[PDB]
């Protein structure tokens, strides 16, 4: 059983049950089981959204260049009207969410579709629906499981370093990366900020100020600034 | 019991309705404290005068003993790493620590030894006795294995501190009356011993 | 056996170590009675964590503030939010005070009577109103992460790190209040003067702390 | 403790704390409200 | 067995076990076994670090004697290559590379045994006999009897721990490297000596890197 540390003890709540599990609990946060069920569901919402936005990110570059995707709620432009949409994803998602949140509470009690009969979703586990929502598998589920939680776990990060890299660079993560591989000693997250007893230095924000949208003036800050180097 | 040479002539080690600080236990270890204070306060006051008389040391060091900030109406040299103020805070804390755990070992022996210290804990575990603690770093060198050598060493840090004790007595009365440091009276009164003394000083 | 804030004096009586952060340290004996322990305890445990609460927010505001991000020094922050935004001062006292009254009534009356806050009586709420020790109320919502209830040792360990973390801030925001009634200045200000010289830029330089 | 509580129970020491906070509020009385004859 | 002073009895937890004994514990330090056994590490780390501080001074004044090791930490004072090199990207390597080895060897103290494989490839192992004393691919001549090279290796440590903070501290004093102080003392023993030298800090107070300045610091008070 590999581990986050190999040679060291995992913690005596973390016997190896579920998928990923690599004994990585410092602070205990899994220590209460009814926590760590809702703390399970929502390391598996959380991957599976920044999943699909490292793909939308990567896609959403490599598709469609000149478009700065922290820059994508700007300069999108529709005749459905940003209040429009914003009331269909509020509706739609609420209704989504309260589903899933119904099955988390309730362990299997929103498998059958409100308005057909028929169709049923079988019985599963929480968090892994499958039925309508899983038609085609490849091979089987409990390396697919592990499978899921590396590549969510290293999305999360990835988005996470989108938005530092996005902040501090200006630019998008292929063209972050190309500046990398353009000058390897001098474009690193060291090469750009120290902290010294003498003096401390950090990066200019490259996304500037307050944000004008349609006449709104969206404040646009920058995550922890103050904090950065 | 060391330097017992009968001297009590108003009779302070009297056991008999003892109490307060005037104890044999307080006195003959407050004696020593005073002795090996008074051992490196002659010897402090000596050695700059000293090296700068042999040339070992500069100038602009070298100063009288008073001069050196301990009174700055008598003087205060200027070129330490700090003001005497920012030394002297230090001083109140690592003397704090020192004294007071020191202290501790006095009104309660072998207590030293218990809570953690950094690893400093079998050094100070003392001994059954207050002013000789000894172990790994207070008696570094097994000096005083006989018990009679022991006495013997005994004997001659009461008697060294004694003498250093009415030398730094002296260092203060030389300071006051004549001004000058007490290496300077030593070149003085041997220079001239009729015409320079404490007759030609008044 | 147990480390003592003084070492060589024996610890009193009345502190044994079941406490968090018991070094024994009562020498006006405040503590004698165990109702007048008990209730000190749940005050050093309030003011410790408002201690930490703030300390977290001066240290926060000082670092936004020396890089020009335009952050005031906390001494001035509270007239520029009233001034920059059209907030009145004394309704914000009197909804603060409405608020804060409010918990701190139920977290009284919860120490009068020690289980009868979960009674149903506030909103519909039960158990996640019931204390598990003196100043130590996990449920629900005070604790939501849920570490108090697994791992219990654990528990401990982080009950001394919070008794500790809260007297190093406490003594941390009297630091803010006498070095800025001293120096003048933000506390990290005074944190870059004393790495510029730190033999020379110190309380022994101000002529405020010693006056001679 | 409960001994020098105790002694504050006593009756000189309850009295001059009494006074104490009856003739300091009569003063911030006076002082913030000065001179009233009437209402 | 010679100890540090004659006339001095040795502690009872010091007994010879381990290499480079003389019974000289005048603080206690070692009074605690897993204390005791956490100083050995550092002892370890510090005499070998040491040795090779000690030998590259000397090499680095030998080679090129235009060097002054004290000034080679500087990014106009590096060789041919790289020698305008943004020292951002070198800490960076330097990090990552020292984080991993020196993780590894921290949990080699934790657990004794559970981080000899190779985790990539799994066939590979070093067999430590020894805490502090790995071998195998550390050890590829395997001279490895063992306890007197032990001897030779502490002793060699902390005469290089010494010498070395001998060159720090002479060449804060005098300005100038080990091999010049001594072709200095060899001029004139009486005059350059440390009767003379000491007092008089030669650290040039904050040298301005490229984009930051470090605060120099002498270990006393000369200017
Ligand atoms: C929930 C995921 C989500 C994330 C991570 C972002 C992130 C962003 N939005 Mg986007 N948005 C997101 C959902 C949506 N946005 C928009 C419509 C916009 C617009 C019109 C704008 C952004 C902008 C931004 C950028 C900076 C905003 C900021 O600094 O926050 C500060 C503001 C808040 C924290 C408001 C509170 C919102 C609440 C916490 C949620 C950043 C790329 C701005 C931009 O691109 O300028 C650089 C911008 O002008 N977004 C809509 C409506 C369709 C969304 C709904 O899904
Ligand atoms: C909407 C107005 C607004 C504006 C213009 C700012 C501006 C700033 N914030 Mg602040 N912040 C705000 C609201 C705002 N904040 C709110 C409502 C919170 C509580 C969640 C915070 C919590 C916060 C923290 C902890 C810190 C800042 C910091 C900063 C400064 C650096 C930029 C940054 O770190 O992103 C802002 C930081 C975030 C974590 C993003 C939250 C901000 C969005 C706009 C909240 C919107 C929620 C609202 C209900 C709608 C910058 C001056 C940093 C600083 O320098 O402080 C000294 C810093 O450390 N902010
Ligand atoms: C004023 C009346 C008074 C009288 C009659 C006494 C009498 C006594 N005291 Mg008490 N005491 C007093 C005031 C007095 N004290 C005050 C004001 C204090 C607080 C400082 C104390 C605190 C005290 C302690 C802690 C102890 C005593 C002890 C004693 C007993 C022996 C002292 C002795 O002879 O040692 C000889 C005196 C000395 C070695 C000290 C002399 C030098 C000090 C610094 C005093 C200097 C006085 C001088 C006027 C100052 C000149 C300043 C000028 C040069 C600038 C004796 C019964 C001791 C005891 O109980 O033993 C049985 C004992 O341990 N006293
Ligand atoms: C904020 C107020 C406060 C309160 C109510 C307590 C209460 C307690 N402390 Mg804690 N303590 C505090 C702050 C506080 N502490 C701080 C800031 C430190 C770090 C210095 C400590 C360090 C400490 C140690 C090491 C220990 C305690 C212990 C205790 C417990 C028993 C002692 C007692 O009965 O005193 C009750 C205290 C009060 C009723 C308040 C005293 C306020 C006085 C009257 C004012 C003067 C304070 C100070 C001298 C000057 C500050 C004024 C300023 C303007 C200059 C009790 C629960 C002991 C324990 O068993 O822990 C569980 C123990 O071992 N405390
Ligand atoms: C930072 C030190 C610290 C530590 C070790 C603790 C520890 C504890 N708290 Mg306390 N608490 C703290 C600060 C801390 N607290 C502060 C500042 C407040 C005021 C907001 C409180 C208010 C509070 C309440 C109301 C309750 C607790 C409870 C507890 C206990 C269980 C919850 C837990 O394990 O969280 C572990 C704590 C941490 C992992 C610290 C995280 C530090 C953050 C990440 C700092 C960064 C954020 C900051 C804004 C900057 C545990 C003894 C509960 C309890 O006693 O249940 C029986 C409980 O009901 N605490
Ligand atoms: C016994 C006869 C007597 C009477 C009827 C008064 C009455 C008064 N004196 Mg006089 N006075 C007296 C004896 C008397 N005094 C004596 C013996 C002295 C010398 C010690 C003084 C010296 C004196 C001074 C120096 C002053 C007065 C003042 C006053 C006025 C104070 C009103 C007040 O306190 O605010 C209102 C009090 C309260 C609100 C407190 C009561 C709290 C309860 C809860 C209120 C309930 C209300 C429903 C009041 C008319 C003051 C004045 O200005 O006179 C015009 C004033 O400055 N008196
Ligand atoms: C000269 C001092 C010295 C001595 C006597 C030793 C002796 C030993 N080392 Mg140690 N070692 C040293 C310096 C020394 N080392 C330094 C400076 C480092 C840091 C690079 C190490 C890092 C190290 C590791 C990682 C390991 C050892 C191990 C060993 C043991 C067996 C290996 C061997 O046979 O080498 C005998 C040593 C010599 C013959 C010294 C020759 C000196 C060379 C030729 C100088 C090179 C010129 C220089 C660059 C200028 C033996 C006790 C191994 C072990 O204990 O495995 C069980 C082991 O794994 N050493
Ligand atoms: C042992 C007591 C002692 C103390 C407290 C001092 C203190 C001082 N020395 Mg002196 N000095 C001493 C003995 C001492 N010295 C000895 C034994 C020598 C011959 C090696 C010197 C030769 C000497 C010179 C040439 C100079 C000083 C200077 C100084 C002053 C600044 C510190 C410095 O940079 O010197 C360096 C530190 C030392 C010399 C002390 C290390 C050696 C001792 C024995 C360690 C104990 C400081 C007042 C400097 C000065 O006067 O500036 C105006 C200065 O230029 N010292
Ligand atoms: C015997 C008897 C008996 C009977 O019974 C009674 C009677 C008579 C009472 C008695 C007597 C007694 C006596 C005589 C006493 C004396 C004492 C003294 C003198 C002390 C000093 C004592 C003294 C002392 C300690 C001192 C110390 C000193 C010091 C540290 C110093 C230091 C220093 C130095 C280095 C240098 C610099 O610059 C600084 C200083 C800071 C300055
Ligand atoms: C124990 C004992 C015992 C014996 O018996 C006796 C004795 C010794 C007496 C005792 C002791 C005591 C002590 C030491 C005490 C202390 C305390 C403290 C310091 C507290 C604080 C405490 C403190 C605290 C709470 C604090 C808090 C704070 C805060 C909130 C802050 C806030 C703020 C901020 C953020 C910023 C803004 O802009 C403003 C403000 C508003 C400003």
């Amino acid at each position: 059983r590999p581990l986050w540390l190999p040679g060291s003890t995992p913690p005596a709540h973390l016997k190896g049950d579920l998928p990923g599990d690599f004994g990585f609990d410092p602070l205990g946060l899994g220590a209460n089981a009814e926590s760590l069920k809702w703390f399970k569901e929502s390391e598996l919402v959380h991957s599976r959204w920044a999943m699909a936005a490292v793909a939308g990110i990567l896609v959403q570059e490599i598709v469609r260049p000149d478009v700065f995707w922290y820059n994508a709620g700007k300069e999108v432009e529709s005749p459905l009207g940003p209040l429009g949409l914003l009331a269909v994803e509020f509706f739609l998602m609420h209704w989504v969410e309260v589903r899933r949140w119904q099955d988390l509470r309730k362990p299997g009690s929103v498998d059958q579709d409100p308005i057909f009969s028929q169709y049923k979703l079988p019985p599963h586990e929480v968090g892994y629906p499958g039925g309508v929502f899983a038609p085609f598998i490849p091979g089987d589920l409990a390396e697919l499981k592990v499978k899921e939680i590396k590549n969510g776990r290293l999305a999360m990060l990835a988005f996470v370093g989108f938005v530092m890299a996005a902040q501090v660079t200006g630019k998008g993560p292929i063209a972050a990366l190309q500046e990398h591989l353009a000058d390897p000693w001098g474009t690193t997250i060291f090469s750009k900020a120290a902290v010294v007893p003498g003096q401390a230095v950090a990066p200019p924000c490259k996304i500037p100020a307050s944000v004008s949208y349609k006449g709104i003036e969206i404040p646009t800050p920058c995550f922890l600034q103050g904090l950065w180097p | 019991l060391p330097g017992d040479f009968g001297f009590d002539p108003l009779g302070l080690l009297d056991p008999v309705n003892s109490g307060g600080f005037i104890e044999p236990k307080w006195l003959q270890y407050s004696e020593v404290i005073h002795a090996r204070w008074a051992m490196l306060g002659a010897a402090g006051c000596i050695a700059p005068e000293v090296l700068g008389a042999a040339g070992l040391i500069p100038d602009a060091t070298n100063i009288k003993w008073f001069e050196s900030g301990v009174i700055p109406p008598a003087g205060s040299y200027n070129g330490y790493w700090a003001d005497p103020y920012t030394i002297f805070f230090v001083e109140i804390v690592a003397m704090q620590f020192a004294e007071l755990r020191r202290l501790q070992d006095f009104r309660y022996p072998g207590s030293m030894g218990q809570q953690y210290f950094l690893g400093l804990e079998a050094i100070f575990k003392g001994s059954g006795d207050a002013a000789y603690p000894g172990g790994p770093f207070f008696n570094l060198f097994n000096l005083g294995k006989t018990e009679a050598a022991m006495k013997e060493l005994k004997l001659k840090e009461i008697k060294n501190g004694r003498l250093a004790m009415l030398a730094m007595l002296g260092y203060g009365a030389q300071a006051v009356m004549t001004g000058k440091g007490p290496f300077q009276n030593l070149v003085e009164h041997l220079a001239d011993p009729v015409n320079n003394n404490i007759l030609t000083n008044f | 056996v147990r480390p003592v804030w003084f070492p060589g004096n024996p610890p009193p009586a009345h502190l044994d170590g079941s406490l968090a952060g018991d070094y024994g340290f009562d020498p006006l004996f405040l503590g004698q009675e165990p109702q007048t322990l008990k209730w000190y305890v749940q005050a050093e445990l309030v003011h410790g964590r408002f201690a930490m609460l703030g300390a977290a927010g001066i240290i926060l505001t000082s670092i936004g503030a020396k890089v020009g991000l335009g952050f005031p020094e906390w001494y001035d922050a509270g007239k520029v939010v009233v001034e920059k935004n059209n907030i009145d001062f004394p309704t914000l006292m009197v909804i603060q005070f409405y608020l804060m009254g409010w918990a701190e009534t139920k977290r009284w009356y919860d120490f009068k009577n020690p289980g009868s806050q979960a009674d149903g009586s506030f909103l519909g709420f039960t158990e996640e109103f019931k204390g598990l020790e003196n100043g130590y109320p996990g449920g629900r919502f005070f604790d939501p992460m849920g570490l108090s209830r697994g791992d219990a040792a654990k528990y401990q360990e982080y009950k001394q790190k919070e008794v500790k973390n809260g007297r190093l801030a406490m003594i941390a925001c009297l630091g803010f209040a006498a070095q800025y009634a001293a120096t003048g200045k933000g506390p990290l200000d005074n944190l870059a003067d004393h790495l510029a010289d730190p033999n020379h830029v110190n309380f022994a330089t101000n002529g405020v702390s010693i006056p001679i | 403790m409960k001994d020098f509580t105790t002694y504050l129970s006593t009756a000189p020491v309850i009295a001059t704390i009494w006074f104490t906070f009856t003739a300091g509020l009569l003063i911030e009385i006076n002082r913030y409200f000065p001179d009233p004859l009437v209402f | 067995r010679k100890l540090w002073a004659p006339g001095v009895v040795a502690p009872e937890y010091l007994k010879g076990d381990l290499a480079g004994d003389y019974g000289w514990d005048p603080l206690g330090l070692g009074a605690d076994p897993t204390a005791l056994k956490w100083y050995r590490q550092s002892e370890l780390q510090h005499a070998r670090w040491a040795m090779l501080g000690v030998a590259g001074v000397l090499v680095q004044e030998i080679v090129k004697p235009d060097v002054y090791f004290y000034e080679a930490g500087l990014p106009q004072n590096l060789p041919e290559p790289f020698t305008n090199i943004n020292m951002g990207g070198l800490l960076a390597w330097e990090f990552i590379l020292m984080h991993w080895v020196e993780v590894r060897r921290w949990q080699d103290y934790k657990n004794f045994g559970s981080v000899n494989e190779d985790p990539i490839f799994k066939g590979n192992k070093v067999p430590n006999p020894e805490m502090g004393y790995p071998g195998g691919i550390f050890d590829p001549f395997g001279f490895s009897n063992l306890k007197e090279l032990q001897t030779k290796e502490i002793k060699n440590g902390r005469l290089a721990m010494i010498a070395y903070m001998a060159f720090i501290l002479q060449a804060q004093a005098t300005g100038k490297g080990p091999l010049a102080a001594l072709s200095a003392h060899l001029s004139n023993p009486f005059g350059n000596n440390i009767l003379k030298n000491i007092g008089t800090c030669t650290v040039p107070h904050s040298v301005d890197v490229q984009g930051l300045t470090i605060p120099l610091t002498c270990l006393w008070p000369g200017s």
